[PDB]
DNA sequence: AATCGGTTGTGGTCAGCTGCTGCCACCGGTTAACCTCCATTCTGCTGCCAGCCT
DNA sequence: AGGCTGGCAGCAGAATTTAACCGGTGGCAGCAGCTGACCACAACCGATT
């Protein structure tokens, strides 16, 4: 409404202000982190007292001294860009910054209760780790090319552990090997009875490690095949490993990322309707720390 | 007692609103078409570009100007590269790593 | 919402009126005193002004 | 920590204690004490008994001890163990009694 | 160079060469990842003096990128040899630009911290604080160019802070506005105004518009004798004349008297 | 001035990493900190130091 | 005799570019033995773990 | 055989180390070389009462 001020008040408005509400008030993007010049003490252009975005220092000149009276008023000089005008806009004028990255209001994600959980439904704690870089989200997921591929990725993986399998089994006869050739250097010749199983103890711990190397590995890739095959989103993945083999093996039917502009992207994805739609429905059928919540 | 100057002038005069000077309106528009209205003096040479509101330089928009043209930078990776060696050598290595590639995967 | 911001609690009260996007119609005894136009009361009401 | 920091770099053998020793800090530390601090004061000069209570003055609040809003009301007590030694009479009556 | 007008080239080949377009990419992002711990050590020891620590790691870092862009294999040196300049001219060139409000450019920053370390030397083998004369001997400079440099030395204190003691009194609340429009300036200047008009209207109406055009009373634009002159269809002499025979009138007691408390 | 200051440095230089083709260690580094600067200066101590 | 306006002989004069001629700030790029991680009180929310229920 | 709810305890917010070359360019700053208009003292006129 109003924005000179002659006071004639209806009412006063709070909201939230977009970016395009904050690069229409402004006046001109500042660009330099300089504040005024060492020697003449007079604002430097772009900075962050600069004389093209936030008007004139002295009333009703320009930077260059062109334009210099009230006959000139409201013109801009060619040359600097200063708008000849009082000096008090100066108390009236904004400018931006263009960030070039998308940046979080601490104040709707930090002062309890968290709004920015509360909308997404995601605890503090785990909203901390993404927007400041520690942890991804799933953005989005595929479920028709999930579910028309799930059985050749199964076939895949199901290949891939036998491979493995097989591999162990190579290394089980390549010890069984070495084993037998022990037994024959060790039986045949005279030394003690306990240190001639001293080199098979020996074996069969290597035997046992090596199986446990196959086993830990066999599990990482169950892991990996759980892991896919529960995919939703805002589920976060911490062990950035366990992200790269994600996204490397099925880095299709899924998009993940960290950071504010993560979650911008959940807030794009987000149906207001729908979701109050499910919280009524609880808050009439259910009960209890769900009701409440 | 401490006393300051924010340095800036204020001049006393009265603000009148009938006798100014003319004044004329030129119209630019940035690479995202949006456009803006700059009151020149009307005695004044108007330029071809100028920094707009959204900090990007808007060309002017009457057909007239060929002024723009191409400042390129002279350092990138592949002149520090091309001061230090020459064509041959890169030739070399380049042909070097293919037989590499080729005795690796078709060998 | 410019009445309970100077009271206490200004960051939680700002950030969900704004969230709310409140409206204040001026009615109170506080909120004539800072923008500065006369109280509802005493000798500043239409009766009597 | 400036005497190992650039007993590193330099050579050895070519060093020598006024080349290892920087002083500035140790000149600064002590002017920034008598000056700009809370218990070095400007001298209560209105008569011989103000300046004479100025020393002798036990303040409780500082750099390194408590506040004076934090300052919980059981510190500001007298307690018989300051026969003698503190005085259970003269002390501020402002808020800084105790 | 080869996609540029066309000459499509064998699919093999192709596929074999953008091979090694992606390694080359690898490779250097494993240079830079296996060196920013080199970039960190180096770094921590510029902690202290405007920036933080994290600004420094990531100035270096740039540094860094640089020092791989311009790494030569076939001298036989190590990486860390050659990038530890690069690293350390980034970092320092980084704090000359960004550790203060007020800018002061890079060579004035170096002739700043000449002048402190001969200061300190001074200071260290004279026992007394060295005067501008004796700094100004031993830095090769005029002793005014010594406290051109000692002033421009000097950083900005803090309108938010604290200047008392338990009035929790900031600094601000106690520096006048030394521009503010100061309320009977402004009304004695309305009332000179007025009474110069009463003067000047107390005249003939040709001389009276002869000396408000002449010193621009009415629009702010101090007209030229010749201008006045083709305004009243008069010569620039006579209009020279008749100007010093009005300001002869103006010198009058009878006129001036009422003016001479507004000087 | 300073904490404008911060977020204007730390916004170039991200713009310079970012031209720059650098890894996303030393990108998500810059990034970090651009975020932290930005919270600095709406509200300081609010979260960390 | 004056009197309101021109003409101007002539002598400074006074700053306004105009070259112009240094010259001086200001900013970018480079440097190649080797050495790699910094008080008290009240209120509300969020996570913890036992304990009955199918 | 497991599971989801009740106190329960802990935590957060609000109130009273080191420097130097080299290139190159734009700004500064000062000063004759015109000015080109300004200023002025004085003198010489153009009708006109
Ligand atoms: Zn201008």
């Amino acid at each position: 409404g109003a924005m000179l001020d002659v006071n004639f008040f209806d009412e006063l408005r709070i909201g939230l202000a977009t970016a395009e509400d904050i690069r229409q008030w402004s006046y001109g993007e500042v660009k330099k982190p300089e504040t005024i010049n060492y020697r003449t003490l007079k604002p430097e252009k772009d900075g962050l007292f600069c004389e093209k975005i936030f008007g004139p220092t002295r009333d009703w000149e320009c930077y260059c001294g062109k334009y210099k009276r009230v006959r000139f008023k409201g013109i801009i000089c060619e040359r600097c860009g200063v708008e000849v005008t009082r000096a008090k806009v100066r108390r009236e004028r904004m400018g931006h910054i263009e960030l070039a990255a998308p940046v979080t209001h601490i104040w709707y994600f930090k002062g309890v209760p968290s709004r920015l959980g509360y909308l997404l439904d995601l605890a503090p704690k785990d909203l901390e780790k993404i927007i400041y870089f520690a942890a991804y989200v799933i953005t989005s997921v595929d479920e028709e090319m999930r579910h028309n591929e799930l059985s050749t990725l199964e076939a895949e993986m199901a290949v891939e552990r036998k491979a493995v399998e097989d591999q162990r089994d190579g290394e089980l006869e390549a010890r069984a090997q070495k084993l037998e050739a022990d037994l024959a250097e060790l039986e045949a010749e005279g030394a003690k009875a306990d240190a001639r199983r001293k080199v098979r103890d020996g074996g069969e711990r290597e035997m046992r490690q090596i199986r446990d190397r196959a086993q830990r590995e066999l599990d990482r890739l169950e892991d990996i095949w759980s892991t896919f095959t529960k995919l939703a989103p805002k589920q976060l993945i911490v062990d950035e490993n366990l992200y790269r083999e994600l996204v490397d093996r099925y880095g299709e039917y899924f998009t993940g990322a960290m950071g504010a502009e993560s979650i911008q992207k959940l807030i794009e994805n987000f149906d207001i309707d729908a979701e109050a739609e499910s919280l009524r429905d609880v808050i009439r059928n259910g009960k209890g720390q769900k009701k409440l919540r | 007692v401490l006393r300051g100057s924010r340095l800036g002038a204020v001049s006393y005069e009265t603000d009148r609103n009938h006798d100014l000077a003319p004044r004329q309106i030129a119209r630019y528009r940035t690479d995202n078409g949006e456009e803006f209205e700059v009151p020149f003096a009307d005695d004044a040479e108007i330029p071809g570009t100028w920094l707009c509101r959204n900090g990007m330089e808007g060309t002017l928009i009457e057909g007239d100007l060929p002024e723009p043209k191409k400042v390129k930078p002279p350092r990138t990776h592949w002149d520090m590269l091309l001061e230090r060696r020459s064509i041959e050598e890169l030739e070399e290595l380049l042909k070097e790593r293919l037989e590499l590639i080729r005795s690796r995967r078709r060998g | 919402w410019l009445s309970a911001a100077s009271f206490q609690e200004t960051t939680r009260v700002l950030t969900d009126a704004a969230i709310n996007c409140r409206s204040d119609k001026l009615n109170g005894l506080k909120e004539n005193v800072i923008i500065g136009k006369l109280i509802p009361a005493g000798t500043g009401i239409n009766r009597y002004r | 920590r400036v005497v190992r920091e650039r007993m590193t770099t330099q050579d050895v053998e070519a060093i020598t204690p006024q080349t290892l020793i920087n002083i500035r800090p140790v000149v600064a530390a002590i002017k920034e004490f008598f000056g700009t601090s809370q218990l070095s004061q400007f001298m209560d000069q209105n008569n011989p008994l103000s300046g004479l209570t100025h020393k002798r003055r036990l303040s409780a609040l500082g750099p390194g001890g408590l506040s004076r809003e934090r300052a919980g009301l059981e510190v500001r007590d007298v307690h018989p163990s300051h026969y003698g030694r503190m005085c259970p009479i003269e002390t501020p009556e402002g808020p800084n009694i105790g | 160079e080869l996609s540029e007008r066309g000459e499509k080239l064998p699919a093999a080949q192709r596929r074999d060469m953008m091979w090694i377009c992606r390694d080359g990419d690898r490779a250097k992002n494993h240079l830079l990842e296996a060196n920013l711990r080199l970039v960190v050590s180096l770094a921590k020891r510029y902690t202290g003096r405007g920036m933080a620590f994290l600004d420094l790691i990531q100035e270096g870092n740039l540094g860094l990128i640089r020092a791989v862009e311009k790494f030569d294999y076939t001298k036989g040196y190590k990486f860390s040899t050659y990038a530890t300049w690069w690293i350390r001219q980034a970092i320092t060139r980084a704090m000359a630009d960004q550790a203060r409000t007020i800018r002061i450019p890079v060579h004035m920053v170096e002739v700043i911290n000449k002048l402190g370390r001969i200061q300190r030397e001074l200071l260290q083998d004279l026992g007394r604080e060295p005067t501008p004369e004796e700094l100004a001997k031993e830095m090769d400079i005029t002793p005014e160019k010594v406290l051109e440099i000692q002033q421009y030395a000097r950083e900005p204190i803090s309108l938010d802070q604290t200047i008392g003691d338990e009035g929790d009194s900031q600094l601000g609340d106690f520096i006048e506005d030394s521009e503010a429009v100061v309320a009977v300036d402004a009304v004695s200047f309305t009332l000179l105004q007025d009474q110069l008009q009463s003067v000047l209207d107390t005249l003939s109406e040709r001389e009276a518009g002869v000396v408000r055009l002449r010193f621009g009373l009415t629009d702010g634009q101090p007209r030229t004798l010749d201008e006045i002159g083709q305004v009243y269809g008069v010569t620039r002499e006579r209009i020279r004349q008749i100007e010093s025979k009005t300001m002869s009138k103006l010198r009058h007691p009878s006129r001036s008297q009422v003016l001479r408390d507004y000087l | 001035n300073d904490l404008y200051r911060r977020v204007i440095n730390r916004n170039n230089r991200l713009k310079r990493l970012i031209d720059l083709g650098a890894p996303e260690i030393i990108v998500n580094n810059e990034k970090r900190m651009l975020q932290e600067s930005v919270d600095a200066l709406f509200d300081n101590g609010r979260r960390g130091r």
